[PDB]
């Protein structure tokens, strides 16, 4: 077929990262596939003479009993050219009761890689305890979890969707990488039949699972606790929660709930409320019952998301691009720490994708080596956001939740 | 013939240009009869006046030997070749290795010189022989080979041998090939006989390509020492490592000691560097001479006995498990052992990476285990089964209380003194009629106690500390701490039960001493 040239962005060079270990059954795996994607011509062996290298992992699909070859291009991606227009995110897709979210990622093997290109591409089956160099290649097509390979299948895809987009224009249809998300107010019954039509209506063409309900996600507000008596503890932790909070809403006043905590009492004393204090407390509680004003998404900037560990198997989590101001917040609860840690991105990526059409940047409560050891025994997602570790502060987590 | 591996200068570069060193008759002599000997052998050819670029060539002889060789200066060359894929950068550890019954070392010759060079890049390879007569000639020559001390030599070399073993590889799955280098080491389990029939049809094989290969006769014989082991077809173990018997120690001896027996610790249990590593402390010259202490001594003699002692690693069995087992040593240092059956360690190991300035055993067991478990995903491929002095009760309690995520896969608690366990647990809630102290260096309680103390030296955050420590010293079994020192409470929430701080070390003492402990923190002014 014609390739379309792709190129770098202006003097970069091709990535060179690091594959992290993997284990016999994931090697094992990853050669089985690629043996065969090898006698497909999909992707061929190299030579020395190529000094790039893109980490690969094999992760299992969701009730299937057969694994995915994942790529992780988060390096190349960073470093391919922005793409030269019928592809904005579309604000409706948050509204809609059903969306269903495909995974159009063979269709990109159809369509050939610029040959200049390839080498960029190229990977490498590591061997245990280095006993053998490790299988090098690079791909001859376009690869799934490529910026470029979208891009590049944006015209032939826009094609066979015209008809389903005209014929079914209650639908909303948007593509993010290697994934379709096809929105829908219909009955969740009407839903999975209209899916299934659109399954064999790209079987037509030669194409080839989650469900979400964006219509029922809501913000967790910043909460205050409500209570019989209050002790002079009660108080303390009461003032520092509000005080953190007034930065986000300066009309917090804490005067005189401040005024019932002079002297040097007893931490459990039980303190009766003023009617001032009281009153102070009916207004800060008011306050806090919705988002901020003003907050606003701008695209132009990165979409941070930071997690907490809460306990007895909940997190918390905010969305933001300044700190503060908040785009949303929320709450994930149930296994193990990791496992639900790497659900909990995995949800919150997927919300960020079909609110504002972006992944966001994680800020996470772990170890990077635990991490990197076990975030692929649980993915699922066909893509990456990107990530770095942190330490959470015990007063953060205290004011969330 | 072997196929040729296409190379590319970096970017925007042209070959290099540099002038050939004056040289004498006499090396003009030899270096004529080599690249002679070599021009017939296919591996070099004359070149026309066309080509501009040269490199420096010189000639020297066999060390301790009275023959000419040829050396070729390629630094420019190499400056400016493209980059290729590292040549094997990680090693084999041994004790991820499966016994066999016999291993052969092939030790190949002229290994790059069998091998072609890209077709257009051997212009960048010239070179030039100076004449002896001034209007004579200047022999001009390229390579055509893969030439010695250049960069993607060793890269491409690799990367054929692998190619040319491949067909015999499919042919004998009997047989395991390793390829370090020049080397090539054979192993299998064939009886004698016929093992050595194999060799034989290997040299043939590499034969057919132009590699030579040394005869029964001449093959080395294990054990083989590599990389700072000593191989057997059967067990491995790091080469002997002996200890001095002076009696007088430099700094510079004593860090030497150190890393050998840091070395040593991958086979040899029990090994302790804690008092010679204290020797090290102020230390003002690698020449300075320092007296061992009562304690140096004990260590350094202790750790003479196990080695004393030759222990071998055994070889890993693939259908068997990985177990691995951990102890306390002392304070912040564990030690383990990987093992498939009982003291027939794969591999040791200890452990006393500190992360951070302030922890506790729970914590610090938990980034042990996550290093066996990456070190295992390396060397084996998998992780092992954990036998660990710790009770799931006391796991659970600290996890589930800690604010980052953790996990600790298959484990089995193990009955084997020390166990680890929380020295303290602070107060959920404040606790009821207990005194309450506010702390800002000094406090002032309910009762109406008070203590404004002096502090010099002490930083800002150190006198958030002391205040604290003032408060638990003065009170009785049940306190109630009020601070607004948010760092305070994040050392002492994260339940440390040994610090780098002596204060920290102090405060951990109290709370180990009280019943009920509460801490809350309050806003600033
Ligand atoms: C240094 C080295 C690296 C990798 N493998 C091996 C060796 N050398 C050996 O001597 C060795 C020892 C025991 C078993 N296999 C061995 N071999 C395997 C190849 C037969
Ligand atoms: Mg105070």
């Amino acid at each position: 077929i014609e390739t379309v040239p792709v190129k770098l962005k202006p003097g970069m060079d091709g990535p060179k990262v690091k594959q992290w270990p993997l284990t016999e059954e994931k090697i094992k795996a990853l050669v089985e596939i690629c043996t065969e994607m090898e006698k497909e011509g999909k992707i061929s062996k190299i030579g020395p003479e190529n000094p790039y290298n893109t980490p690969v992992f094999a992760i299992k699909k969701k009730d299937s009993t057969k694994w995915r070859k994942l790529v992780d291009f988060r390096e190349l991606n960073k470093r391919t050219q922005d793409f030269w227009l019928g592809i904005p995110h579309p604000a409706g897709l948050k509204k809609k009761k059903s969306v269903t979210v495909l995974d159009v990622g063979d269709a990109y093997f159809s369509v050939p890689l610029d040959e200049d290109f390839r080498k960029y591409t190229a990977f490498t089956i590591p061997s245990i305890n280095n006993e053998t160099p490790g299988i090098r290649y690079q791909y001859n097509v376009l690869p799934q979890g490529w910026k470029g390979s979208p891009a590049i299948f944006q015209s032939s895809m826009t094609k066979i969707l015209e008809p389903f987009r005209k014929q079914n224009p209650d639908i909303v249809i948007y593509q993010y990488m290697d994934d379709l998300y096809v929105g829908s107010d219909l009955e969740i019954g009407q839903h999975r039949t209209k899916i299934e039509e659109l399954r064999q209506h790209l079987l037509r063409w030669g194409l080839t699972g989650y469900e979400l309900h964006p219509d029922k996600w809501t913000v967790q507000p910043i909460v205050l606790p409500e209570k019989d008596s209050w002790t002079v503890n009660d108080i303390q932790k009461l003032v520092g929660k509000l005080n953190w909070a007034s930065q986000i809403y300066p009309g917090i006043k804490v005067r005189q709930l401040c005024k019932l905590l002079r002297g040097t009492k007893a931490l459990t004393e039980v303190i009766p409320l003023t009617e001032e204090a009281e009153l102070e407390l009916a207004e800060n509680r008011e306050i806090l019952k919705e988002p901020v004003h003003g907050v606003y998404y701008d695209p132009s900037k990165d979409l941070i998301a930071e997690i907490q560990k809460q306990g007895q198997g909940q997190w918390t989590y905010q969305i933001y691009q300044e700190p503060f101001k908040n785009l949303k917040t929320g709450k994930y609860a149930r296994t193990n720490d990791v496992k639900q840690l790497t659900e909990a991105v995995q949800k919150i990526t997927t919300e960020s994708i079909v609110i504002w059409g972006k992944t966001p940047k994680f800020k996470l409560p772990i170890q990077k080596e635990t991490w990197e050891t076990w975030w692929t025994e649980y993915w699922q997602a066909t893509w990456i956001p990107e990530w770095e570790f942190v330490n959470t502060p015990p007063l953060v987590k205290l004011w969330y939740q | 013939p072997i196929e040729t591996v296409p190379v590319k200068l970096k970017p925007g570069m042209d070959g290099p240009k540099v002038k050939q060193w004056p040289l004498t008759e006499e090396k003009i002599k030899a270096l004529v009869e080599i690249c002679t000997e070599m021009e017939k052998e296919g591996k070099i050819s004359k070149i026309g006046p066309e080509n501009p670029y040269n490199t420096p060539v010189f000639a020297i002889k066999k060390k301790d030997s009275t023959k000419w060789r040829k050396l070729v200066d390629f630094r420019e060359l190499n400056k400016r070749t493209q980059d290729f894929w590292e040549v094997q950068l990680g090693i084999p550890h041994p004790a991820g290795l499966k016994k066999k019954k016999s291993v052969t070392v092939l030790d190949v010759g002229d290994a790059y010189f069998s091998v072609p060079l890209d077709e257009d890049f051997r212009k960048y390879t010239a070179f030039t022989i100076p004449s002896i007569n001034n209007e004579t000639p200047g022999i001009r020559y390229q390579y055509n080979v893969l030439p010695q001390g250049w960069k993607g030599s060793p890269a491409i070399f690799q990367s054929s041998m692998t190619k040319i073993l491949e067909p015999f590889r499919k042919q004998n799955p009997d047989i395991v090939i390793y390829q370090y280098m020049d080397d090539l080491y054979v192993g299998s389990d064939l009886e004698i006989g016929q093992h050595r029939t194999k060799i034989e049809e290997l040299r043939q094989h590499l034969l057919r390509w132009g590699l030579t290969t040394p005869d029964k006769k001449h093959q080395k014989e294990p054990p083989f020492l590599w990389m700072g082991y000593e191989l057997h077809p059967d067990k491995w173990t790091v080469q002997p490592i002996v200890l001095p018997e002076k009696d007088s120690w430099t700094v510079n001896d004593i860090q030497k000691l150190v890393g050998k027996l840091n070395w040593a610790s991958q086979i040899y249990p029990g090994i302790k560097v804690r008092q010679l590593c204290k020797l090290l402390r102020g230390t003002k010259a690698l020449t300075e001479v320092i007296p061992l202490t009562e304690e140096a001594e004990l260590e350094l003699a202790e750790n003479r006995e196990i080695l004393k002692e030759p222990v071998h690693g055994v070889y890993y069995d693939p259908s068997k498990d990985l177990i691995a087992e951990i102890q306390k040593q002392g304070q912040g240092q564990w030690t383990y052992q990987i093992y498939q059956e009982p003291f027939k360690n794969l591999k040791t190991g200890k452990y006393a990476r500190m992360r951070g300035a302030h922890t506790n055993d729970v914590k610090q067991l938990t980034e042990a285990v996550q290093k066996i478990t990456t070190e295992s995903i390396v060397i084996w491929g998998k992780t092992p089964k954990f036998k660990l002095p710790i009770q799931k009760e006391t796991w659970e309690t600290w996890w589930t209380e800690y604010w980052q995520a953790t996990w600790i896969p298959e484990w089995e608690f193990v009955n084997t003194p020390p166990l680890v366990k929380l020295w303290y647990q602070l107060e959920k809630e404040p606790i009821v009629g207990a005194e309450t102290f506010y702390v800002d260096a000094g406090y002032v309680t309910n009762r109406g106690r008070q203590k404004v103390v002096t502090l010099t030296d002490t930083t800002n955050q150190k006198t958030e500390l002391q205040a604290i420590y003032l408060a638990l010293q003065d009170s009785g079994l049940e306190v109630n701490i009020v601070t607004d020192s948010q760092y305070a409470l994040g050392i002492i929430q994260a339940q440390p039960d040994q610090s780098e701080s002596e204060l920290v070390n102090q405060i951990i003492e109290q709370l180990i001493k009280k019943e009920k402990v509460y801490l809350a923190w309050v806003p600033a002014h």
